[PDB]
């Protein structure tokens, strides 16, 4: 006979995720250049300027 | 006379008291970022074990190989020790207040980083061993190699201050900092960062699977609480330098939005205060930056040394010329060229 | 005249064994190498010829001491085919599905070892973590932790506990994310894809004049396992894709370790799913013990229970040698029956025996911290190759 | 007077308060605990110290322009340009005859089974 | 493994008795050349000739075996042992088997006679 | 059911190419025997390389690669030990098994001239019994101590050994 | 001199310098318990138990231990694995370049009375016949929980090595 | 988990004399229910939270200062 | 050389199994004159390559029979 | 058909060939797309997104001497002999104990006492040699000797790792409950 031994559920289990999980996340790389050129160039026109203020101020010294 | 030895004695309470809960903060990093505990067991929430580190590592002995000169055994802890603790002058701690203000401060803050690479070299020489001799070589090497584009983007960074003065490029900062408008600088400075430092992200060199047993020399006693120190000192001076002349140095915001709501009138309450937070500013980049260098030390494996030498001069160092080429010409433009 | 010849590890070189390594560098070139194995010869063969087989058994997990139980299946399959008996159908999917988590064990210690050889220390935490809920699984069947008093020559040991069965298919749902999660940082990682994208190239005709098997010779482009190829244990009778390599580089053998892992999970849940009932031990009472529910009982139980605990039971003369494919390799065994009960004689062919052989083969010109990477997935255990 | 001064001074005695407090704290300080002929080289371990003196100097070369940049407006920009455009064609000498290439012996061995 | 190591020779066997003689003679000249190599390497308390006179008296041992294939066994076991001796594969410890009446002097009651064998009932 | 009745129609087919191998070199083979389709052949020792060539060459017979060697005293009978070969057909997936004999005095030839690995095997079988393999280069010990006399896997050799080791 | 004293494992301080010199010796113990730099030995079936003690569920870490794989940094040694013939003066040359406050603990049931492989020839019977081991850790896979307990137990033994108490000569 | 909330908040149920103990005792703070106690004397716990990973919910508080 | 056979009579006095020091003439026979064995031979040709330390080739080392060849030999260096 | 002889059905399968690889130019995206994954290390931040992603989660380590890990019933530790209700040393020298103990750690020698029962005079375990293989506890049709599941009983001497049978008597005093506990989940599945 056989009782008491542990068996499978008479449904089944669940089928289990054994493939690559690897979704592509992020943006499109030309997304990250422009955003890198935009952040960049923002930061040259803070730069630039306050460099020509900082040489009128010489001026004033 | 009274008053700089006890402001000597607090920026040392301030920095040698800290490199040692660095060293107990690393293994709380790297044990969350594993998922696992930190230490717990020694002190209350398991800190302080730096200290009993190094007073148990301060109970052994001074058993010396037969090979070694005793004095270069002593000379080379030592000097690197004090080389990465006398780099710890013109740190900047909000403005003008660093150990003593000179109007050379990079050239000092480099030439003693310059000065890093004089102890490592030195030290695998004692104990003259063939694979002993050829892994200070290995070492010594990249120790240089990147020790240029360290020294090699601190002239670029000064393209726009003009001045070696330390504490005149963060006021001249205060209108923008100097990554976000220079973001690729910081990458190749974050490995160049980690490059000078002894770090497994490169520090291949510290292979005991390749040598007869050797890290370094495996030296071990209080000399080796002295180039342990001096590791984990290089570690965040480096980040200090990261600090400054790259990313925001003491600042915050304006803050006097703030200061103009809060007092009415310049008290020593008040110095207090804007103290306090230039300095919580200087704190949270330089820990934010701490940091990361664990934060790169777990996720990466070491590398070739050819992939080493490779990684200098092929990859990294052109870029760096096509900087040298880009940021004149970008001061060229426009007139904008920086006066002192 | 000779090259500055080094000793590589005396005690710590490469974890989990003892890798005294000659080495002779003209350029960090390594012209020629000589590993000196012998450093844990303990001499198990000679051993193993007085003791029963009954008694024998335990020396095989000491042996491959990362991967117990594809011994334990090896030795249990060379007496099954020895003695013409035929384990049951129940035993045969509980052998198969724990000589594959096994094989999930193994993968897991050699890969994350391998990565901290090299240098990578994440995976060589997130995978013993990992390790140690499959030592738990290892413990609820049979003794202990890492050494598994299991698989008998007649079969199977004893039955599950009552509910392992579905405990391990909690376990086996997540197992998919913690494998892809240490996949995300070791696969595309240009940092190991330097280190590990020709390095040690091994081609097709010298792997077999080298003797190699597993996943190196899968690795190397021939489909070759003993899985599929000379099939057993209802792994016919479970769906299985098998990964093979391009080229001969250290970068297959990687990749096909990270396979293995998504190919021996379904293992599991094809094998969950379809477990039958039945008995779990041999039908008959002449080459294993009765139950110890009826042995004080019954009479005739007494005399088998006495007798395969002082004689053993007796095998009939003959020679086999039967191999299977461990997940290191094809690792072997050859024994040579008496017609006692001690075994005559009895060889073990552990797989890394060879791959340390066909060393330097392939260590000729790389580097030194080259002579790293080739170590750990050629998989010098070195529980294996000297015995 | 100054602490400036102080600073690199204390440090030194600093070290020796680390370094004699072994030599009071320790004891047993030291019981009874081939070489013949090779040493073997690559160019790339010999060159790349010697070939790092010019790159290292030229920063120095380099040093007392940037502190001077608005003197020279516009033509020590060109001089300056000049001469970084004679060292980086000195640089691209070496990157394409390999300079710091190391390679292997280990070839696949290219020719064929040419036969009978 | 294409190519050996350093001293390590293709076994062959020769036919006559006269190039069984001949390879032993150049490999007793081997031993007594490498022999003041083993003194440096093994850093062995005592001295050169007496590391010379245990290798003359181990070929004495077996100077009178009639066979050839007899002698052949042992001349490749003696090329064995010469191969661990000139590299570094043997140690200190192993090498030092080769003189356990050298290094100490044996002990109070040696057994000559019956007597002393039987006192301790032959030990 | 029997286990053995899965193996009889191959095991049948076996006998087939068995007989067929005598017809092919009999000046080598001085029999062959199978049990349960495990085959092997019977070769004199100084006769082994000529199998050898004939197995790794003929597209109908192509094992390629070695697995395990090793060697079995019987020293009841007058040629003591005897040395036996494994192969693995990747091709036609078959395996095949090649029994020597040796005494102890005399050799049986290495078959490190073709297959490269087998010079590692060959290295251990040495060892463990005295069993030569001539024209071998590296031939040496291994997996035991370096200054051992003796061979372990021989049955008048003792258990423990003769020698054991403590710190004077 | 006093015909009676109390033993070394029955005395008190009573001396205020008994108090001061029990106190720094609780200092210099209690960093040598915290801090705990074994040396990677481990050879066979007894090594991948102590990389299981590496592992994060049963962290040497958060109990300060660290294998510093280099003999000269270490405090102890642990040996682990079978232990033969064929290694021996590599283990005795491995004890003999370490510094002198040390121990060495015997993981594993080969290292002890030679184990599963007491009747082999290549083998030393145990690990007793090199070193001299302070404390066993049974079981043949000796367990986490056993390693770590022997480690427990060790560090009792360090909080009892009266170091500076032995200065007064008790 | 490990969050800071976990631990305030267990603290916060347990008291702060015990607490006192149990930090010097153990690193963590924990808070069972006294399910029973030793012949030997050692109080046990408990945890029902449902923030706990796997095998940390049930533990020892010894007597002894020097335990094991 | 001159004196050469000097040097190489003062190597060949330290041996022992020589019933005749004095008669170590130029023209001395190793098996015959000296009683010397088959070992001997390389014996004494080892202590004489060492007393000069230059290095020997195998068949030249083979063929030397007596101090007459010894001292014919002598001059390669 | 007929095959041809070197010649099975195991053909190269279907497409066995492998293409041609990818040129610079038969590849899909640009040289400017895929150089921003070059210079700007996409596969790098990913992975340290990863262990970042870690750092913010749950460890999974105990505190040892206040929390033990998993214990099946069918662990095996240090011995222990059992006794019978109404206390009797229920060891018989069946001798199946040193029958089949692999390593012999086991040592008995055992005289008839004076009711005239067969008991055990000398009963010693070599713990030195105890390879925890269990079979110690299969082969005793009495049920004397078990596994007690305890692991924390490290020496300092090899001389207490010798047990006798006085402490294998204690063993089997201290732990009953348990080893009662584990054969009321064990003695079914024996
Ligand atoms: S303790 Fe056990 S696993 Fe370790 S060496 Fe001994 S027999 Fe092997
Ligand atoms: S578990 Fe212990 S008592 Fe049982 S056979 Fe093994 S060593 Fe002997
Ligand atoms: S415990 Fe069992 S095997 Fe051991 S002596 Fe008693 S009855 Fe026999």
């Amino acid at each position: 006979p056989s009782v008491g031994q542990d068996l499978p559920p008479v449904g089944g289990y669940e089928p289990v995720q054994w493939r690559r999980n690897l979704p592509a996340r992020g943006f499109r790389p030309l997304v990250y250049l422009a955003a890198l050129c935009g952040i960049c160039g923002y930061g040259f026109y803070r730069a630039l300027g306050g460099i020509q203020e900082r040489r009128e101020l010489k001026r004033e010294k | 006379m009274i008053i700089n030895i006890v402001e000597i004695l607090i920026f040392l309470v301030c920095v040698l008291f800290s490199v040692a809960y660095l060293t107990v903060a690393e293994r709380k990093t790297l044990a969350y970022m594993q998922r696992r505990l930190g230490p717990n067991f020694v002190g209350y929430y398991g800190l302080l074990q730096a200290f009993a580190d190094a007073v148990k590592l301060l109970l052994k002995e001074i058993v010396l190989p037969k090979e070694s000169n005793y004095i270069i055994l002593v000379i080379s802890p030592l000097i690197t020790l004090i080389t990465a603790l006398i780099g710890w002058v013109v740190i900047p701690l909000g403005p003008g207040i660093t150990l003593g203000e000179l109007n050379l401060g990079i050239l000092f803050s480099l030439a003693i980083g310059s000065l890093g690479v004089f102890g490592s070299l030195l030290s695998g020489w004692s104990s003259n061993s063939k694979y002993s001799l050829l892994g200070s070589i290995r070492s010594t090497a990249q120790l240089i190699s990147y020790e240029l584009i360290l020294t090699s983007i601190f002239i670029i960074i000064i393209m726009f201050v003009s001045s070696l003065n330390i504490t005149t490029i963060i006021e001249t900062q205060r209108v923008v900092w100097y990554c976000i408008p220079l973001l690729p600088l910081l990458l190749i400075f974050f490995i160049a960062s980690v490059a000078e430092t002894a770090r497994p992200p490169f520090d291949l060199t510290e292979s005991e699977s390749e040598l007869v047993a050797g890290y370094f020399t495996e030296y071990s006693g209080s000399p080796f609480v002295f180039f342990f120190l001096a590791e984990y000192s290089n570690i965040i001076l480096i980040s200090a330098f990261n600090g400054y002349l790259l990313l925001g140095g003491y600042l915050s915001f304006n803050y006097s939005y703030l200061f103009n709501i809060l007092f009415n009138d310049y008290s020593y309450v008040s110095f207090l205060f804007e103290g306090l937070i230039n300095s919580s500013a200087y704190a949270i980049k330089l820990v934010f930056l701490m940091f990361s260098f664990i934060w790169v030390r777990a996720a990466f494996p070491r590398f070739t040394y050819d992939n080493l030498i490779n990684f200098c001069w092929i990859i990294l160092l052109p870029l760096l010329f096509g900087i040298f080429l880009i940021i004149p010409s970008t001061l060229y433009i426009f007139d904008s060229f920086p006066t002192l | 005249i000779r090259a500055f010849t080094i000793n590589f590890g005396p005690q710590h070189p490469a974890a989990h064994g003892v890798l005294r390594l000659i080495l002779e560098l003209s350029g960090e070139e390594i012209i020629r190498s000589d590993p000196h194995v012998g450093l844990l010869h303990r001499g198990t063969e000679k051993l193993i010829e007085y003791k029963t087989y009954m008694q024998a058994l335990p020396y095989f997990d000491r042996l491959d001491y990362v991967s117990m139980m594809t011994n334990e299946q090896v030795f249990s399959l060379a007496v099954e085919k020895l003695l013409n008996v035929e384990v049951p159908l129940r035993g045969k999917y509980i052998r198969t599905m724990f000589g594959e988590i096994t094989r999930v064990l193994n993968h897991l210690m050699s890969v994350c070892s391998h990565a901290m050889d090299v240098g990578a220390l994440t995976p060589f935490l997130w995978g013993f973590e990992e390790r140690e809920k499959l030592m738990e699984f290892y413990e609820r069947v049979s003794g202990a932790r890492l050494h598994a008093a299991y698989v008998r020559p007649g079969g199977v040991s004893q039955d599950l506990p009552a509910g392992l069965l579905d405990d391990i298919y909690m376990w086996a749902t997540q197992f998919g994310d913690r494998l892809d999660e240490i996949e995300e940082l070791l696969t595309d990682n240009r940092i190991w894809k330097l280190r590990t994208v020709n390095i040690g190239t091994v081609t097709a005709q010298d792997a077999l004049n080298l003797g190699l098997s597993g996943p190196m010779l899968r690795g190397s482009g021939i489909p070759f396992d003993i899985r599929k190829n000379a099939p057993y244990d209802a792994y016919d009778k479970v769906d299985f894709d098998v990964p093979v390599g391009m080229n001969g580089d250290c970068y297959d053998r990687y990749l096909i370790r990270m396979a293995e892992f998504r190919q021996s999970l379904r293992i599991i849940e094809q094998c969950c799913n379809d477990m039958p009932a039945g008995a779990v031990k041999v039908e008959d009472f002449k080459i294993n013990s009765p139950p110890r529910n009826l042995m004080k009982e019954d009479m005739e139980a007494l005399i088998h229970h006495f007798l395969l605990y002082t004689k053993g039971y007796s095998v009939p003369p003959g020679e086999t040698y039967t191999a299977i494919e461990a997940p290191k390799g094809e690792m072997g065994v050859y024994v040579v029956s008496d017609g006692s009960e001690r075994p005559y004689k009895c060889k073990i062919r552990a797989p890394g025996f060879a791959h340390l052989g066909a060393f330097d083969h392939i260590a000729r010109g790389h580097f030194l911290p080259d002579a790293v990477a080739i170590i750990g997935t050629m998989d010098l255990v070195f529980g294996e190759v000297d015995r | 007077m100054n602490t400036f001064i102080i600073f690199i001074i204390l440090i030194p005695i600093v070290g020796f308060a680390l370094l004699a407090v072994n030599i009071l704290l320790a004891v047993y300080k030291p019981y009874n605990e081939f070489n013949q002929t090779r040493l073997a080289f690559n160019a790339a371990f010999i060159l790349v110290a010697i070939l790092f003196l010019p790159f290292d100097l030229e920063i120095s070369t380099l040093l007392p322009y940037v502190m001077s940049i608005y003197l020279v407006s516009n033509y020590g920009f060109t001089i300056v340009l000049l001469f970084l455009l004679i060292l980086i064609i000195g640089f691209v000498y070496e990157i394409n005859t390999n300079a710091l290439k190391i390679n292997k012996h280990n070839k696949p061995n290219t020719d064929s089974l040419i036969y009978k | 493994a294409i190519i050996a190591t350093a001293f390590a020779e293709t076994v062959k066997f020769s036919g006559s008795k006269q190039e069984l003689q001949k390879r032993t003679l150049a490999l007793y000249r081997q031993f007594l050349r490498g022999a003041p190599t083993f003194a440096d390497l093994y850093e062995v308390q005592f001295s050169i000739p007496t590391i010379r006179t245990k290798i003359r008296q181990e070929f004495e041992r077996h100077r009178f075996v009639d066979d050839l294939s007899i002698q052949n066994v042992l001349y490749a076991k003696g090329h064995m042992e010469y191969q661990e001796c000139i590299n570094f594969w043997k140690q200190q410890a192993q090498f030092l088997k080769y003189f356990p009446e050298e290094d100490d002097i044996q002990g109070r009651h040696q057994p000559s006679n019956f007597v002393d064998k039987f006192l301790k009932n032959r030990a | 059911v029997n286990p053995a009745d899965r193996y009889l129609q191959h095991v049948s087919d076996l006998h087939q190419y068995a007989k067929y191998i005598m017809a092919a070199l009999p000046k080598y083979i001085q029999g062959f025997s199978v049990w349960k389709d495990e085959l092997t052949l019977h070769v004199a020792p100084s006769a082994v390389i000529p199998v050898t060539t004939f197995l790794r060459d003929n597209t109908s017979t192509q094992y390629k690669s070695i697995i395990d060697i090793t060697a079995v005293d019987y020293p009841s009978r007058e040629n003591r030990f005897e040395v036996v070969y494994n192969f693995l057909s990747v091709r036609h997936n078959s395996r095949i098994r090649l029994k020597t004999y040796a005494t102890e005095v005399t050799p049986v030839p290495s078959i490190t001239c073709l297959y490269e690995g087998a010079n590692w095997f060959e290295r251990e079988a040495y060892d463990m019994y005295g069993v030569f393999f001539e024209g071998h280069p590296d031939l040496r010990r291994i997996m035991t101590d370096y200054g051992f006399e003796g061979h372990p896997l021989r049955k008048d050799f003792p258990l423990t050994g003769y020698t054991e080791v403590r710190w004077d | 001199m006093p015909t009676d004293f109390p033993l070394p494992s029955q005395q008190k301080p009573n001396s205020a310098v008994d108090y001061t010199l029990t106190t720094l010796d609780a200092v210099a113990n209690w960093a040598r318990q915290g801090s705990f730099w074994p040396v990677t030995f481990g050879l066979a079936c007894c090594a991948v138990e102590m990389m299981h003690v590496s592992a994060p569920r049963y962290d040497q870490d958060r109990l300060g231990i660290i294998f510093r794989a280099s003999p000269r940094q270490s405090d102890i040694m642990i040996v682990a694995g079978t232990l033969t013939n064929k290694m021996a003066p590599v283990l005795r040359q491995v004890y003999d370049q370490m510094p002198e406050p040390r121990w060495v603990i015997s993981m594993g049931s080969c290292a002890n009375g030679g184990g599963y492989y007491h009747f082999s020839y290549s083998v030393v019977r145990g690990c007793d016949r090199i070193v001299p081991v302070d404390v066993y850790v049974p079981g043949c896979p000796p367990t986490s929980e056993a390693l770590m307990y022997g480690v427990f137990q060790l560090q009792r033994k360090m909080r009892n090595t009266k170091i500076t108490r032995m200065w007064y000569r008790k | 988990s490990s969050s800071l909330y976990r631990v305030l908040r267990n603290a916060w149920e347990v008291g702060p004399r015990s607490y006192w103990k149990q930090l010097n005792s153990i690193g963590d703070t924990k808070s069972g229910r006294l399910v029973g106690t030793d012949i030997y004397g050692n109080k046990f716990y408990e945890t029902d939270h449902q923030d706990e990973i796997h095998l940390r919910t049930r533990y020892v508080e010894y007597k002894e200062k020097d335990y094991d | 050389r001159p004196d050469a056979e000097k040097r190489i009579a003062a190597v060949l006095e330290s041996f022992d199994k020589i019933s005749n020091p004095a008669a170590i003439t130029p023209t001395a026979s190793f098996a015959k004159d000296l009683n010397l064995d088959s070992l001997d031979t390389v014996e004494v040709v080892v202590a004489i390559e060492e007393e000069f330390g230059i290095e020997i080739p195998d068949k030249e080392a083979d063929e030397i029979k007596s101090v007459n060849q010894a001292v014919e030999y002598i001059l390669a260096q | 058909n007929i095959y041809a002889g070197g010649s099975a059905a195991a053909a190269p399968p279907a497409g066995f060939r492998i293409h041609r690889p990818a040129t610079w130019e038969e590849s899909e995206e640009g040289a400017l797309s895929k150089a921003t994954k070059y210079f700007l290390l996409a596969e790098m931040f990913r992975g340290l997104y990863v262990v970042l992603e870690q750092f913010f989660r749950a460890p999974y380590t105990i505190y040892y001497p206040f929390e033990k890990g998993p214990v099946s019933p069918r662990f095996r530790g240090e011995h222990a002999l059992r006794r019978y209700p109404s206390g009797e040393e229920r060891c018989i020298a069946c001798k199946l104990c040193e029958a089949i103990c692999p390593a012999l750690a086991i040592t008995i020698d055992a005289e008839e006492r004076i009711d005239g029962s067969r008991r055990t005079t000398k009963y010693d375990i070599d713990m030195t040699k105890c390879i925890y293989c269990g079979y110690c506890q299969e082969s005793c049709p009495v049920d004397a000797i078990v596994e007690t599941p305890n692991v924390e009983y490290a020496t300092e001497t090899r001389e207490e790792l010798l047990y006798n049978k006085e402490k294998l008597l204690a063993n089997g005093d201290k732990w009953e409950l348990e080893l009662q506990y584990a054969l009321d989940a064990d003695a079914p599945y024996r």
